[PDB]
């Protein structure tokens, strides 16, 4: 299922900002 | 009557934007307490403020660290717009200082915790919860538009939940005030429009179709676009195909479809019809504007609260140092400050 696919993924804690 | 609200909050914009406040207060004025967080950049510490024993939510930059990251405009963007605004759903600043090392702007303490970890443990929030946190972010970018401000941070972490059950947001880390277009690459890799990613000129329709991502991860319980890497998920955005779960609405879908949209000239809050095209779109038949904008709207869940300065809400954090030294740090840059 896509949320399981979701809550094994490295992406569901707090989330940084980006920039260059 | 909504014009007339926007040209009154205008004039009172433009008179602290024009003549910013500085130096408010010091920190040996506050108790420090505990982290509650880190945002785009620096830290947030509950703090108390000894004169009054109210609680704030300070947060707390690094000159040096600043400089590094090439942050100094942003910087300064974040305090001079946040001292300047004034909305339901905008955290409030307090005061702002700095000193050899920090800079420091102390904002309203929001104890309910960032809708993230709410929405994280929950799974997913129903359309109707969903719709009524949709709908004050709907109301907030059409103040800050107004004002010509962009706020290019949209997400669950910066969206802070208060007593009543109202969202209230923080960081302005790249908030920016501009007519027209602007280039820098900013944001959080999942709620980065198209034109970000491929490095155009961009406008304000880039929190339109955050707003997209936003409603899509309340209601699904995940992004529309995800991976385990930024790049991956940079190719899923530019694709420009979106699926949806088979549970939501036809009326949701079509609001997404037109929030998510790679051709500006078909993005939802980007045509001639501005918000109207979201405020009015069948999604949101139910929703009271004003009601929401004087909080008498029912809330769908109201934090809990254990007592004042209570952080259960909130994640535990590494308790770092407030070192202040006795050389003052990048005097210059952070004048204005
Ligand atoms: C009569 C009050 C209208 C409030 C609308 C707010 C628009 C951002």
């Amino acid at each position: 299922t896509t949320y399981a696919d979701f809550i094994a993924s490295g992406r569901t804690g707090r989330r940084n900002a980006i920039h260059d | 009557s909504v014009k007339e609200f926007l040209a009154k909050a205008k004039e009172d914009f433009l008179k602290k934007w024009e003549n910013p406040a500085q130096n408010t207060a010091h920190l040996d004025q506050f108790e420090r307490i505990k982290t509650l967080g880190t945002g785009s950049f620096g830290r947030v510490m509950l703090v108390k403020h000894m004169e009054t024993g109210n609680h704030y939510a300070m947060k707390i930059l690094d000159k040096q660290k600043v400089v590094k990251l090439k942050q100094i405009e942003h910087t300064l963007n974040e305090k001079r717009i946040l001292q300047a605004v004034n909305f339901p759903f905008l955290v409030k600043l307090e005061f702002s200082f700095k000193d050899n090392s920090n800079l420091y702007m102390v904002m309203e303490y929001v104890p309910g915790g960032e809708m993230f970890s709410h929405l994280r443990r929950i799974g997913r929030f129903s359309e109707p919860h969903a719709r009524f946190y949709a709908a004050q972010i709907v109301l907030t970018f059409e103040y800050l538009h107004s004002l010509d401000l962009i706020y290019r941070d949209l997400k669950p972490e910066n969206l802070l939940i208060d007593q009543q059950g109202y969202i209230q947001v923080t960081d302005f880390g790249f908030a920016k005030r501009v007519k027209g277009r602007t280039w820098t690459l900013c944001g959080t890799p999942e709620y980065l429009a198209p034109e970000i990613i491929l490095s155009k000129g961009y406008n304000k329709a880039v929190d339109w179709w955050a707003l997209g991502v936003l409603i899509y991860e309340m209601a699904a319980g995940y992004p529309p676009f995800f991976a385990d890497q930024p790049i991956q998920i940079y190719e899923k955005i530019v694709s420009g195909k979106v699926r949806f779960p088979s549970h939501f609405s036809s009326d949701l879908k079509d609001l997404l479809r037109n929030l998510l949209q790679v051709d500006l000239t078909k993005r939802f809050g980007n045509l001639k019809n501005g918000v109207n095209d979201i405020k009015n779109h069948k999604w949101f038949a139910t929703t009271d504007w004003i009601a929401i904008y004087q909080r008498k709207v029912e809330a769908p869940f109201i934090p809990k609260f254990k007592g004042p300065g209570d952080t259960s809400n909130f994640d535990d954090y590494e308790e770092e140092e407030i070192r202040v030294s006795i050389n003052e740090k990048c005097g210059k840059e952070f004048s204005e400050f």
